[PDB]
RNA sequence: AGCCAGGAUGUUGGCUUAGAAGCAGCCAUCAUUUAAAGAAAGCGUAAUAGCUCACUGGUCGAGUCGGCCUGCGCGGAAGAU
């Protein structure tokens, strides 16, 4: 989640598992499902819906061009 | 305790331990009874006051239920309603905001008799100088 | 192995040995630090 | 460490309590927990509190060099690791008897109990002792005499 | 120094048999051996052995500390005899022992077969553990490690021919 | 406390002055007073230690030339350009 | 230097953080209980857990630690008939 330019905000500790929780931008949770699989071994649900517009990183600006 | 097998401490509340997201299932959970939190927790709890924060130790192996053990609360937090300030600085600690009482940690620290090294009754206070200078606060001593 | 002109320790565990003629550096916490032709 | 001026403190106090002292008593904590400490100084606690010790030393080079002063009984307690254990008020008490109970809680081995000096000699448990003021035990000797 | 300058105790059960350079030992196992020296000097009489430098050697007593050091682990040998000790981890990875050779299944495509030199011999506890004994301390140590080759442990499962004082560190899988 | 055990100097010159740093030694003069100034030979380690300690500046200090003690306090001193040594030291007479 | 033990109580210090519990960061770094034990030098944890070091008691039994000025050497050092 850190790594995908993510916002941590929560943990919880949902009974068994751990809900955690997280702000991310949307141009870098493509694919998450494959990789949080990897990750936990297959046992992970998630889900997501959008928050919020935020400052996009120079680099990423200066590439979203057209 | 000859023989510590599982000492999970996340501080609770006397009037009403029964939460969730911050504890609740989790908080008894890997052999553990979550209806006994009810029964046999508040059968030491509003012995004394209830509101504040509470550490605490259980022991339960694989054994279904179990006894709660009781604790001690932090001598830090006793800097808060039954001191001053509620948050700890404010202002960077480039410059000392609190202030501190003499009268109190005597006494008020030694609520925390039972949980502490020093014989002497009031070398205990000796030690919550520092941790009553928790932002430098010093005392109108 | 980092092969350097520049040898040295990294870790406190980090040991230098001088095997043959060659100057070398034994970790034995962390393999990352092996290192030769000091 | 520190230099000579600093061992003999570590002499003077110490042999100060021997010449003023009362019982004396060992134990080697090889596997001296803290646990263990913490426990026998609310010992030395009810025991008063900073009126005992236990100033691991057995460097016959400390806790010997205040030795051929008394209890030269302690050349022989003085080799490997110990725990000398002074008495100064108190009745020539109790202190022996815990050590027996808390090592025979596991607690780590006591030397076997090298023993210690009161007499001049070695080892052996004595509640001969804390009955001590038991001269109630010479009250209940007046009437069921006086009676019987 | 310290190590050469320190005797070496001779146990009953021991003869000893320094002739020129080559000191000899046997006991209750014990198959003898026969070692040699150089720029050390030995000295015999005694329940002991001592080494020191000989004249004209800068490499004495550097030397000298060794020629103890080797010594002394003989009679050690010769007395309780030398232990070993390598269990094996990772299905299908049994071992055997076919007299002086140990048959070993090692996830390969073909057996292993390993053959045992002269003065060691083993056993097998269990399929997943063996152990040798022997005189001579810097053969079973060879013997051990060629053993432990055929399949190195690996950090991910440990899966391998072990040491059990071993420590085997380990790593967590990569983030896919 | 500190004595400076001290040769008169037979040579004068760069030459001799080059030649005394080889041989550890190093030269130095003592002048004030009525009488004349007097060239020295020092022995450098011995000094070069002495002069570490701070009150070798600020004490009186002694100098045991042919058994004499002449008794001075130091004026100045001349170091090396880059290295840990001594060149050159003045010593005023008190 | 090895080897045997301890390596603790206030306490997760305060602040700061989703989390900073000796140890990502800012500030302070006291008091205890002692033989000694840093508001911790490093490894470790999402954070705790867990493994060490500092320091101390034991064993050993005579040397031992690292800087300064220096002489000679080692690596750094790969090419074409
Ligand atoms: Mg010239
Ligand atoms: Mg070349
Ligand atoms: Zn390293």
């Amino acid at each position: 989640l850190s790594r995908r330019r993510g916002m941590l905000k929560g943990q919880e500790s949902e009974v068994t598992g751990v809900k955690i929780h997280a702000e991310v931008p949307l141009s870098e949770m493509f694919g998450y499902a494959t990789q949080l699989r990897s990750l936990t071994k297959g046992r992970a649900s998630y889900t997501m819906e959008f928050l919020k517009y935020d400052e996009a990183p120079s680099n990423v600006a200066q590439a979203v061009i057209e | 305790a000859k023989k510590v097998q599982a000492y999970v401490k996340l501080q609770v509340a006397a009037g009403m331990a029964n939460p969730s997201p911050p504890v609740g299932p989790a908080l008894g959970q890997q052999g553990v009874n979550i209806m006994e939190f009810c029964k046999a927790f508040n059968a030491k709890t509003d012995s004394i006051e209830k509101g504040l924060p509470i550490p605490v130790v259980i022991t339960v192996y694989a054994d279904r239920s179990f006894t709660f053990v009781t604790k001690t609360p932090p001598a830090a937090v006793l800097l808060k309603k039954a001191a001053g300030i509620k948050s700890g600085s404010g202002k960077p600690n480039k410059d000392k905001v609190g202030k501190i009482s003499r009268a109190q940690l005597q006494e008020i620290a030694q609520t925390k008799a039972a949980d502490m090294t020093g014989a002497d009754i009031e070398a205990m206070t000796r030690s919550i100088e520092g941790t009553a200078r928790s932002m430098g606060l010093v005392v109108e001593d | 192995m980092k092969v350097r002109a520049s040898v040295k320790k990294l870790c406190r565990n980090c040991k230098i040995v001088k095997r043959d003629g060659v100057i070398r550096v034994i970790c034995s916490a962390e393999p990352k630090h092996k290192q030769r032709q000091g | 460490m520190a230099l000579n001026l600093q061992d003999k403190q570590a002499i003077v106090a110490e042999v100060s309590e021997v010449a003023k002292g009362a019982l004396s008593a060992v134990v080697a904590d090889s596997r001296g927990v803290t646990v263990d400490k913490m426990t026998e100084l609310r010992k030395a606690g009810r025991e008063a509190g900073v009126y005992m010790r236990v100033v691991r030393n057995t460097l016959l080079r400390r806790a010997v060099e205040g030795t051929p002063f008394e209890c030269l009984k302690d050349a022989f307690v003085g080799p490997t690791l110990i725990a000398y254990s002074m008495e100064h008020p108190g009745a020539a008490a109790r202190l022996f008897k815990e050590f027996a109970k808390a090592n025979a809680k596991f607690e780590v081995k006591a030397a076997a109990f090298e023993g210690e000096l009161i007499p001049a000699s070695q080892i052996d448990r004595l509640a001969t002792l804390p009955t001590y003021e038991e001269a109630i035990a010479r009250l209940m000797a007046t009437m069921k005499e006086a009676s019987a | 120094s310290r190590v050469a300058k320190a005797p070496v105790v001779v146990p009953a059960g021991v003869d000893v048999k320094i002739n020129g350079q080559v000191i000899t030992i046997k006991g209750k196992n014990g198959e003898l051996t026969r070692t040699l020296n150089d720029a050390v000097e030995v000295k015999h009489a005694d329940n002991t052995l001592t080494f020191g430098p000989r004249d004209g050697y800068a490499d004495g007593w550097a030397q000298a500390g060794t020629a103890r050091a080797l010594l002394n682990s003989m009679v050690i040998g010769v007395t309780e005899g030398f232990t070993k000790k390598l269990q094996l981890v990772g299905v299908g990875y049994r071992a055997a022992v076919k007299g002086n050779v140990i048959n070993l299944s090692l996830g390969f495509s073909h057996p292993v077969d390993h053959q045992l030199p002269a003065g060691i011999t083993a056993e097998c506890p269990t399929q997943t553990e063996i152990v040798l004994k022997g005189a001579d301390k810097q053969v079973i140590g060879q013997v051990a490690a060629d053993l432990r080759a055929y399949r190195r442990p690996e950090p991910y499962k440990g899966k391998g021919v072990r040491y059990a004082d071993e420590v085997v560190r380990t790593k967590e899988a990569k983030k896919k | 406390m500190f004595t400076i055990n001290a040769e008169v100097r037979k040579e004068q010159g760069k030459g001799a002055s080059r030649r005394l740093r080889a041989a550890n030694k190093f030269p130095a003069i003592i002048y004030g007073g009525k009488e004349a100034p007097l060239a020295i030979e020092l022995d450098h380690d011995k000094v070069m230690n002495m002069q570490a300690k701070a009150e070798f500046y600020s004490e009186v200090l002694t100098i045991v030339v042919d058994g004499k003690e002449i008794k001075v306090k130091a004026q100045d001193v001349q170091r090396h350009p880059y290295k840990p040594k001594l060149q050159h030291i003045d010593f005023v007479r008190a």
